[PDB]
């Protein structure tokens, strides 16, 4: 406890660059896994239509799979337009 | 005395040869057929023996790819 403080005290002394280095790497290394919208983009790059969407050959076995565009059923994007 | 104190009877080593000459025989038909069939599988490739590697077939990815000609 008191070793610990004395050598971060005395590193924050004749060696602050080293410092603010550390604490900024290390808190690079940390906050991605705690922070909530690390799956917001995860969401957003998976939702950024590269490719075709090729149809499906339809046999009256798919209740959740559009027909049209504008059909309720299917990925929607109205999160993304909240953010 | 010399017979019945130190040794034993012709029969014994007589069936005793009969035995390893079986054995022997039997060796050498196996070593010949063994190599005859080591000859075809290494020429023919149909045998357990000789299989070399060929590409797995589930890393084929089957998709659509973009392109409607694959
Ligand atoms: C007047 C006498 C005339 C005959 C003289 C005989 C001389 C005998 C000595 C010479 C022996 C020749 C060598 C034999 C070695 C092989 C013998 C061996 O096969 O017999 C084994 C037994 O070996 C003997 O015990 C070896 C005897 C060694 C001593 C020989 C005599 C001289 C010894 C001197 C010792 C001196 C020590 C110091 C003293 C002061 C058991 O055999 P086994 O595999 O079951 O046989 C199966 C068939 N059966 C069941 C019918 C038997
Ligand atoms: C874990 C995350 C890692 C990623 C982030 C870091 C990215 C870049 C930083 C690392 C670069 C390499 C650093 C190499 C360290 C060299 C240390 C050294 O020996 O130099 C000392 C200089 O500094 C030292 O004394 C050695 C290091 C002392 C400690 C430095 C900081 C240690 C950690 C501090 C922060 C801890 C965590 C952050 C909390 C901050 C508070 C909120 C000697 O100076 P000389 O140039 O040789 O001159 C000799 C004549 N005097």
């Amino acid at each position: 406890a008191g070793r610990i403080a004395s050598f971060l005290k005395n590193a924050w002394a004749k060696e602050p660059v080293l410092v603010a280095s550390f604490a900024i790497g290390g808190l690079a290394i940390i906050l991605p896994s705690l922070s909530p919208y690390t799956n917001y983009a995860i969401r957003i790059n998976r939702a950024t239509p590269y490719n075709y969407p090729v149809p499906l050959r339809d046999d009256g076995n798919m209740p959740d799979v559009p027909s049209h565009p504008q059909d309720p059923q299917g990925p929607s994007l109205e999160w993304l337009k909240n953010l | 005395w010399i017979a019945r104190t130190f040794y034993d009877g012709p029969e014994k080593n007589y069936e005793k040869t009969m035995a390893i000459l079986q054995i022997e025989a039997e060796k050498a038909e196996l070593r010949l057929k063994e190599l005859e069939v080591r000859r075809l599988m290494r020429a023919r490739g149909d045998g357990p023996w000789y299989q070399y590697p060929t590409i797995d077939k589930a890393l084929i990815d089957h998709s659509p790819k973009t392109t409607p000609d694959n």
